[PDB]
């Protein structure tokens, strides 16, 4: 059924790693929810005042 | 005379500190479970904080209304906050090892207690403001109800000891917890201390959406840090009385074979590494309670005053009277009718 | 199977058109 | 077919009608499970565990002034007036940006420069009447007046928030890096 | 004899602005006359004096937490008068933000809602998903609340480029940042005993009210503009509408929790489908010229003078 | 990352000195790679330690007690 | 003088210390606008019976749980004896209780459209 | 002391209240400062002005800073708090709240950001920070 | 024409969950039920037990 | 109250003031039709001293 | 339903001017009852006696008006405002704008005559 649950690995959000995420998945109410946090290497990069877009734009 | 004067110092500061440090301990509690920080920027790591609040609220000019009893107004919070206070006087740490040891200490705490709704009765007639007045005579309902059922708790356990010394109560349960055979017990004795207490969600008496502040509208200054300290040194009583109860009070765990290892002697080391193990151990129950307190309030959304008189004398109090009848039934099946 | 190995939207490859038709 | 004062539209959905509310005897569960579900508070425990699982999360805030919220190219604050490399003014005194101006905070006047050139004498802006709309900036025709990144400009008298030709021309001088980063960065787009 | 009490202006319940006069014979409201213009602005004798692009401003702050669909009903106005089209690009533009705007403000609602009510936590939750929503809107606009985004003619400016996979994951936990919500209200016993049977409306009284939104559906009526009258690119989209049966506080709290799932549906097909094109209508005798024609052009120069003057 | 571990790391990483000029200027203990410095004398910092949240990876130590 | 005593009178000592502190060092500037009372910020009775009846039936019950404290602290003397006593005596009151249950003391349009055609 | 227990009364009137909100949510966490805000007028240090003050509510206004024990201090939050705003001209708006109450610290923005605002609460402070109370008193 | 405007991606994305999803955990109310009746009875077995030896206690003292 | 119209929900009432008219105040009534999916519209007039009868 | 408020009285045009005038003699009684309550409310320096004078004022300023709809239409307004003070819904500022005579002595020179008036510019 679509929109059903996805699995939390495919959410862009933090989350856990090693034994702290075997733990996490023993103690959760729903293992696949995500904590909220966004991935700074992907979130919001590169920065909107350095886009290359920038440089090729033309008006539509 | 110089001991006994040391003794009280020690065991007041204790408790003024401790009191003042779980305001700070419930910001910073509700703050993680809200995904933030709570203070952590006076004082290093946020540790000042209280005492930053205490001596803005003693700075704080004091408002007297016009139509106001004055005197009565100042003096509410103060007998609130010396009862509230008093109440510590009682507490052990340890076996014996308390400021006052009464054979009638189950008494004391009780009669100390019900002195407690008088802040609550008195402040609406000393502010006169309305919201007040209606705060003041819902929470005074609220109270006294609730109250009913902390001293029904406290009749039950004493049905196991037959003894109104608190050390006695305390020492019963070295063979277990009373929170162990009766465990429906403990819980209804959280939520009646929470509703004595008037913290959410039984926060009817001054909640600040039904009504603006609550009783406490008009006080500012010292009266208002009165009533704040009064209410989290009550919070830290009540945690106390159900640590005696039912957590066994000062009792963790059989350290007979340890102290033989360590010690070959009773020396000062000795007798104060007890007193360091009994503390703690007392101590780390408060803290669970308290953490209970905290983690309740971020969790549910308030009651009505209906809702919450309903519940306390027509869900509770019939239970508590069957327990009544039930624990005497099986004392008596069982022939152990505790002696004195 | 985890978030360290999510694959890179930013370097997915968008749609690209050359001339938007809209009628009068 | 044929309706009076309706439409298949107006008909009714397929099962609008909703079926009959159970009674207690037609319940699954016993008794004694809804009993202790009552008893026991179960939901309550669920919130309180769903509460409790967020204690262990990473929080979010973060620690102003050491530390700052993201910031945009587009983003509206604080008012500047710029210049051309050579130094010269941009403003030519046009004052699109005082009739376009929603709050009617701008002020200008204007006249013949010694020189010859057709420049500004006066131009206010009054900061506690504007709205932070950035409509003088998409106005001017040779973007003279813009909005600046800055919002840390809190005063402590009403006074000093009138700008003037003088201090808007300083704020350009002073603010002209980041002025550049936004103009790079958002003018494909204006 | 009934007693009167003064409900607001300072209280949080009132959002400071409501003097409520109650009169209780007791605990029960007996009349109720809610006193208000201690916001009244004049907006509307102000507007008169503006041009419509001037005007459009004042909009973003009548509903000061749905800015965009306040823009988008004084934009659909003006288009109409105007009978101009806008772009498809434009349209889909305005369907997203509409929608991030109607998840803004049911956190807003039903936030504010839950702590009046005594729930202090989701009141938190919600509000770091309305700061990664208000980072959006700062984004595209420049104002984190006021944006004056949604014009006549369609938008101000094109979407910033990294815009759409940042949405897109913002979308992928959204939908458990809401179960949390759900976990901590919509099972529990308080809150169902606080919003059970209160505040009933009959489906015939939510008419002859005037009532609209969910406070008419809850009461088993399915009525939504978006169905009925399809505006903008609500057509081209896929949703469902939640209709209550008690119209009671409970099923509006229902209602509005199932339509922050039907906007994540709409905010994600939107991300999917987002067209090329222009965003505001071609002709500069409406809508601005691009700035690198202004400063080319003669016609699209006097266009740009004209419209701003 | 609230966790106890990062504020030890942090604290070795950066020095003892250092560790109290943080602790009395931002209230937390960062460790990042300098950037550059101001024409007012600020120094700027950006960090890639993974335990570090979202817009908390660059920041600012002030070169005056009132700072501003 | 033990340290019973001593504490009892040391906390309203502190409590009119503290009381004292504030009086001393904080402004005292009354005017009329600021001794006004507050409610909601601008200048501006019957009762149910339950608010009664709760505070007046608060006494009985009281009594009632006051009344075990004997028992509670002599359950052994009076053995199964005193037990039966108390089982009678709780059942007498749990009748009053029963009584209050069902007079619901505590707590505090439907009509068809029909036209004359 | 003053400083550090930072007690506003909230009085929120507009579109700046909800930023005024957004400063106590998670990500500013005005809490981690001392910044507690309060009900009751007699609790509290600071007004914020958030918001259109309009003719109507003018004497409300001034009704609740007067019921502010001292020492007290106000902040004006907003171009409607400052100067009228957008409805300057309007026929039920007064012109700047420092028609009715005096004001100390002066936010501009429509509205400010929620760090617009927490930088005005700094200056605030800073003014605390230098104020002489007994020292004023040594000069008497 | 368009040049360097934000577009979706030519696959489109992944889909997002946006149905409820608030999964039934916990064993059975009477498996709790009878917990809380062993701990009980555990509990009430050694209070009673304690009970008599402090009795026998109080013979001997 | 037409079985064909039903025009059960008022939207809103409003005036417009027309100086050139000898009836200043035009007032409109906005009717909205849930049963059908259809508004209407009605005007009348007024002036300063001369009322229009309330729809309450 | 929504229901009227205290001392609400529906609209009604009377259609002759008899009729108006039993109202208007109504209203006026009401308002000069009220008058200590007025000055109970709004915690006036002024008297009573300075209350019911001030509104016989105001019934005379409009004692020769005929058209009988612009008489209606005081009368309505007339209603209207004694509802606004009898409720408390007024504050004392609001209340204080009926009563500008009783502030003191605004200044030393209040122009009369046509030279004292254009040495002010407002001949
Ligand atoms: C009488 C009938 C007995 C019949 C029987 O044999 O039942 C077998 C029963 C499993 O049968 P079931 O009821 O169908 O449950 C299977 C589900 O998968 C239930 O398993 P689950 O994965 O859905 O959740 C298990 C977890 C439920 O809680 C959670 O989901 C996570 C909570 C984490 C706890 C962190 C601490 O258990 C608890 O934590 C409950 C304790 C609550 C306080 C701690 O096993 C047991 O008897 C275990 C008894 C433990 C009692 C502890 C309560 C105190
Ligand atoms: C822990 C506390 C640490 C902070 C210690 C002192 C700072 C706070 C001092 C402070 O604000 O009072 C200032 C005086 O200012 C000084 O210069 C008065 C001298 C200050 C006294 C310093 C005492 C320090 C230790 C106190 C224990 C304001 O009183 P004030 O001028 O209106 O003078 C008085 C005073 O407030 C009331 O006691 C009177 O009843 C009233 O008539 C009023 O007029
Ligand atoms: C006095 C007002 C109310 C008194 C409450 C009674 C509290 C109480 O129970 O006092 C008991 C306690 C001594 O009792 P007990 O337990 O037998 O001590 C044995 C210790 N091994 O008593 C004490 O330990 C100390 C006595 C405290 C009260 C003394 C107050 C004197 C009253 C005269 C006031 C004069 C005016
Ligand atoms: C809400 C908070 C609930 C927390 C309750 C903690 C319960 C665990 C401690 C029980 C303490 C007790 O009363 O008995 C413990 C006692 C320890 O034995 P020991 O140290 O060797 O002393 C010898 C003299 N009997 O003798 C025992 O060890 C008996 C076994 C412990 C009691 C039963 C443990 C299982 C039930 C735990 C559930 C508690 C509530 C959930
Ligand atoms: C199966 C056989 C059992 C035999 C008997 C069992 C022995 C006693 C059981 C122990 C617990 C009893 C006390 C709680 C009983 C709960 C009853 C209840 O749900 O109250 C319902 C009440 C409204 O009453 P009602 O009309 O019946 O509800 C239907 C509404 N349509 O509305 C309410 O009052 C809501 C419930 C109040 C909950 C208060 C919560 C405040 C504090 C939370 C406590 C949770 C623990 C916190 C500790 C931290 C966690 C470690
Ligand atoms: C423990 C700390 C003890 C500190 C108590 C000292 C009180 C000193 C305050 C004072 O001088 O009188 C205050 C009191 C205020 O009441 P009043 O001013 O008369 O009316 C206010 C109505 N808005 O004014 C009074 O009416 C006086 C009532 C108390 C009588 C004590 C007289 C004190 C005289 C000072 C020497
Ligand atoms: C148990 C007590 C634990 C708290 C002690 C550490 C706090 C600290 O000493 O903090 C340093 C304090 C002032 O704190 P600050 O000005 O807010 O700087 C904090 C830096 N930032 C970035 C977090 C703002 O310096 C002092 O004058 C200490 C004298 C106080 C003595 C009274 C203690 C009462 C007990
Ligand atoms: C400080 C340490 C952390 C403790 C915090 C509390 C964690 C609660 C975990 C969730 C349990 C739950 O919610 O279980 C839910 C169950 C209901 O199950 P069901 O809906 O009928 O499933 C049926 C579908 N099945 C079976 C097919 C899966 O409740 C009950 O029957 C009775 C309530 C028992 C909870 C008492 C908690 C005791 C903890 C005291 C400390
Ligand atoms: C209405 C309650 C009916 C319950 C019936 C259960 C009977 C089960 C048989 C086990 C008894 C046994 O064998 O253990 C005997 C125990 C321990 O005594 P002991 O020292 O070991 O005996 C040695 C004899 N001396 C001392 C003379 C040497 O005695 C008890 O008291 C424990 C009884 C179990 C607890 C029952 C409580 C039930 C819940 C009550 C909540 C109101
Ligand atoms: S931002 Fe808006 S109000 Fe301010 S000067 Fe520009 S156009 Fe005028
Ligand atoms: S629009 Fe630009 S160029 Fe024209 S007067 Fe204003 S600032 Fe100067
Ligand atoms: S200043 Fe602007 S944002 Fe603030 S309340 Fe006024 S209109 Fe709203």
């Amino acid at each position: 059924l679509p929109g059903g649950p996805v699995p939390v690995f495919k959410k862009y959000t933090v989350g856990s790693k090693g034994i702290w995420e075997k733990l996490r998945v023993l103690l959760a109410i729903a293992p696949n929810r995500s904590t909220g946090n966004p991935i700074v290497p992907l979130y919001r990069v590169p920065t909107p005042g350095s886009r290359p877009e920038a440089n090729v734009y033309q008006d539509p | 005379m110089i001991i006994n004067i040391v003794e009280i110092l020690i065991f007041l500061v204790c408790v003024l500190f401790s009191v003042a440090y779980l305001t700070v301990a419930e910001r910073k509690t509700l703050a993680y479970m809200q995904r933030r920080l709570g203070p952590n920027f006076v004082g290093y790591y946020g540790l000042l904080q209280a005492f930053a609040d205490a001596v803005k609220l003693l700075l704080k000019e004091i408002v007297l209304p016009k139509e106001s009893n004055y005197i009565i107004l100042v003096i509410s919070p103060l007998i609130t906050l010396i009862t509230a206070l008093i109440g510590w006087v009682v507490i052990p740490l340890g076996p014996g090892i308390t400021l006052g040891e009464l054979n009638l200490g189950i008494l004391f705490s009780l009669a100390i207690g019900s002195l407690g709704v008088f802040g609550s009765l008195l402040s609406g007639w000393s502010s006169n403001s309305k919201y007040s007045l209606l705060g003041s005579i819902r929470s005074t309902a609220q109270l006294i109800s609730y109250e009913l059922i902390l001293t029904s708790i406290f009749i039950i356990i004493i049905m196991f000891v037959s003894s109104l010394n608190i050390t006695t109560i305390i020492e019963t349960q070295r063979v277990v917890w009373y929170c162990i055979p009766l465990l429906p017990l403990l819980l209804i004795f959280f939520i009646a201390s929470v509703a004595e207490t008037a913290r959410p969600p039984f926060d009817l008496t001054e909640s600040e959406s039904e009504l603006v502040a609550g009783y406490f509208t008009e006080y500012s200054g010292s009266p208002f840090v009165f009533f704040f300290l009064a209410e989290y040194s009550n919070i830290i009583l009540i945690s106390a009385f159900n640590g005696y109860l039912l957590l066994g009070g000062y009792l963790s765990f059989n350290y007979s074979y340890l102290f033989n290892i360590l010690f070959n002697d009773y020396s000062y080391v000795s007798f104060l590494f007890e007193g360091l193990i009994n503390s703690s151990a007392y101590a780390i129950k408060l803290v669970f309670l308290m953490f209970s307190f905290i983690w309740v309030r971020a969790a549910f959304p308030r009651f009505t005053y209906d809702n919450l008189i309903n519940f306390c004398w027509i869900i509770l109090l019939p239970l508590l009277f069957g327990i009544f009848l039930i624990i005497p039934s099986t004392l008596y099946i069982f022939d152990s009718f505790p002696t004195l | 199977p985890s978030w360290e190995n999510i694959k890179d939207i930013r370097l997915d490859p968008k749609v690209h058109v050359d001339e938007v038709y809209e009628p009068i | 077919n044929i309706y009076a004062g309706g439409s298949a539209a107006a008909a009714p959905p397929a099962g609008f009608r909703i079926h009959r509310p159970a009674t207690w005897e037609e319940s699954e569960e016993g008794a004694l499970s809804k009993a202790t579900k009552y008893f026991l508070l179960a939901e309550m425990f669920r919130g309180l565990y769903v509460v409790l699982e967020q204690f262990f999360r990473a929080p979010y805030t973060i620690y102003y002034p050491f530390e700052k919220g993201p910031v945009s190219p587009r983003f509206r604050g604080e008012h500047a007036l710029r210049r051309y490399p050579s130094g010269e003014e941009r403003c030519i005194a046009c004052k699109l940006c005082e009739a376009i101006c929603p709050a009617l905070a701008i002020t200008i006047d204007a006249e013949e420069r010694i020189d010859g050139s057709r420049r500004t004498t006066k131009y206010d802006i009054d900061m506690t009447k504007c709205i932070y709309c950035g409509y003088c900036q998409e106005s001017c025709p040779v973007d003279a007046i813009v909005e600046t990144p800055n919002v840390e400009y809190a005063t402590e008298t009403r006074e000093e928030l009138l700008y003037n030709k003088e201090k808007l021309l300083a704020n350009g001088d002073k603010w002209e890096l980041e002025l550049q980063y936004a103009l790079d960065a958002d003018a494909p787009y204006r | 004899r009934a007693f009167t009490i003064n409900f607001g202006p300072q209280h949080p319940a009132a959002h400071g602005v409501l003097r409520l006069i109650l009169e209780l014979s007791g605990e029960e409201i007996i009349r109720s006359d809610p006193h208000v213009g201690l916001l009244h602005r004049g907006t509307e004798k102000l507007i008169e004096y503006k041009t419509y692009m001037q005007a459009l401003p004042y909009f973003d702050r009548l509903d000061y937490v749905s800015m965009m669909t306040n823009e988008q009903v004084f934009s659909l106005a003006v288009e109409k008068l105007l009978n101009v089209e806008v772009p498809l690009r434009g349209k889909y533009i305005r369907t997203m933000f509409g929608e991030i705007t109607r998840v803004l403000n049911h956190l807003m609602s039903v936030c504010s809602h839950a702590m009046d009510v005594g729930a202090l936590t989701p009141f938190l939750w919600g509000f770091e998903e309305r700061e990664k929503l208000m980072e959006f809107y700062e984004r595209v606009s420049g104002a984190r609340l006021h944006a004056a985004y949604v014009r006549p003619g369609g938008v101000s400016q094109d979407l910033p480029a990294g815009l759409l996979d940042d949405i897109y994951m913002w979308a992928t936990q959204f939908g458990d940042r809401l179960d949390e919500i759900e976990e901590l209200l919509t099972d529990n016993r308080i809150w169902k005993l606080r919003t059970v049977n209160i505040g009933t409306v009959t489906a015939q009284d939510a008419l002859n009210l005037g009532l609209s939104g969910p406070m008419l559906r809850g009461s088993g009526i399915p009525f939504d503009i978006r169905k009925n009258a399809p505006y903008d690119a609500y057509d081209k989209v896929d949703f469902d509408v939640p209709v209550g049966m008690n119209g009671d506080c409970y099923d509006r709290y229902l209602i509005r929790m199932a339509e922050f799932r039907q906007s994540l549906r709409i905010i994600e097909q939107c991300c999917n489908d987002m067209p090329a094109g222009a965003v505001k209508v071609e002709d500069f005798k409406i809508n601005s010229p691009p700035r690198n024609l202004m400063k080319e052009d003669m016609e699209a120069l006097i266009h740009h003078f004209l419209l701003y003057t | 990352s609230s966790s106890l571990y990062r504020v030890l790391r942090n604290a070795w990483e950066v020095g003892p000195r250092s560790y109290w000029k943080q602790l009395n200027s931002i209230g937390d203990t960062k460790s990042g790679r300098l950037v550059g410095t101001d024409i007012y004398g600020n120094k700027f910092y950006e960090t890639d330690h993974q335990d570090e949240i979202h817009l908390r990876t660059r920041y600012v130590e002030y070169k005056e007690k009132d700072y501003d | 003088m033990n340290t019973f005593i001593i504490f009892i009178i040391l906390i309203p000592i502190v409590g009119f210390a503290l009381l004292a502190v504030n009086i001393l060092l904080a402004v005292y500037k009354p005017y009329n606008e600021k001794l006004g009372a507050f409610e909601c910020g601008l200048t501006s009775l019957a009762f149910n019976a339950a608010f009664i009846l709760v505070a007046i039936l608060f006494l009985p019950f009281d009594l009632e749980i006051s009344t075990l404290l004997p028992y509670v602290m002599s359950i052994y003397l009076v053995s199964n004896y005193g037990f039966t006593i108390v089982l009678l005596f709780l059942l007498i009151l749990i009748i009053g209780f029963v009584y209050e249950i069902n007079t619901n003391a505590l707590k505090i349009n439907t009509d068809s459209l029909i036209y004359k055609l | 002391a003053r400083q550090g227990s930072f007690w506003p009364v909230t009085f929120g009137l507009a579109c700046c209240a909800v930023e005024m909100m957004h400063v106590s949510a998670p990500r500013y966490d005005q809490d981690r400062l001392g910044i507690i805000f309060r009900a009751s007028p007699r609790q509290s240090d600071i007004m914020i002005v958030a918001g259109t003050l309009t003719n109507k509510m003018a004497p409300v206004l001034r009704q609740v800073y007067d019921q502010m024990p001292e020492p007290r201090w106000v902040i004006s939050m907003g171009s409607c708090a400052n100067g009228g705003g957008y409805y300057h001209f309007s026929y039920s708006v007064v012109r700047g709240c420092d028609r009715i109450v005096p004001v100390d610290v002066y936010v501009p923005g429509c509205p400010p950001t929620s760090e617009a605002l927490m930088y005005g609460v700094f200056q605030l402070q800073r003014k605390m920070r230098n104020t002489k109370i007994t020292r004023m008193w040594y000069r008497k | 024409p368009s040049v360097g405007q934000d577009l979706p991606p030519v696959g489109g994305y992944e889909p997002v969950q946006w149905r409820r999803n608030l999964p039934a955990r916990g064993f059975r109310p009477l498996v709790y039920l009878a917990a809380l009746c062993g701990i009980c009875g555990y509990g009430f077995y050694r209070a009673l037990g304690g009970i008599q030896e402090r009795r026998e206690l109080k013979r001997e003292k | 109250d037409n079985t064909s119209t039903q025009y059960k929900s008022i939207i809103d009432i409003t005036a417009v003031d027309y100086p050139s008219r000898e009836n200043r105040f035009e007032v409109v009534y906005n009717f909205l039709s849930v049963r059908h999916n259809s508004r209407i519209r009605l005007k009348t007039y007024a002036t300063e001293v001369t009322p229009v009868p309330s729809i309450t | 339903a929504i229901i009227a408020t205290a001392f609400a009285e529906t609209v009604k045009f009377s259609g002759s001017k008899q009729e108006l005038q039993k109202r208007t003699l109504a209203l006026y009684r009401q308002f000069l009852r009220g008058a200590p309550t007025f000055a109970d409310l709004y915690e006036v320096q002024f008297s009573i006696p300075t209350i019911r004078t001030k509104i016989r004022q105001e019934f005379e300023r409009h004692r020769f008006v005929d058209d009988l709809s612009i008489q209606n239409v005081l009368y309505a307004k007339g209603h209207m405002e004694y509802q606004e003070c009898i409720n408390f819904w007024k504050q004392q500022a609001q209340f204080l704008k009926y009563f500008p005579e009783e502030d003191d002595i605004q200044g030393r020179h209040q122009p009369s005559n046509f030279v004292d008036k254009f040495l002010k510019n407002r001949a």
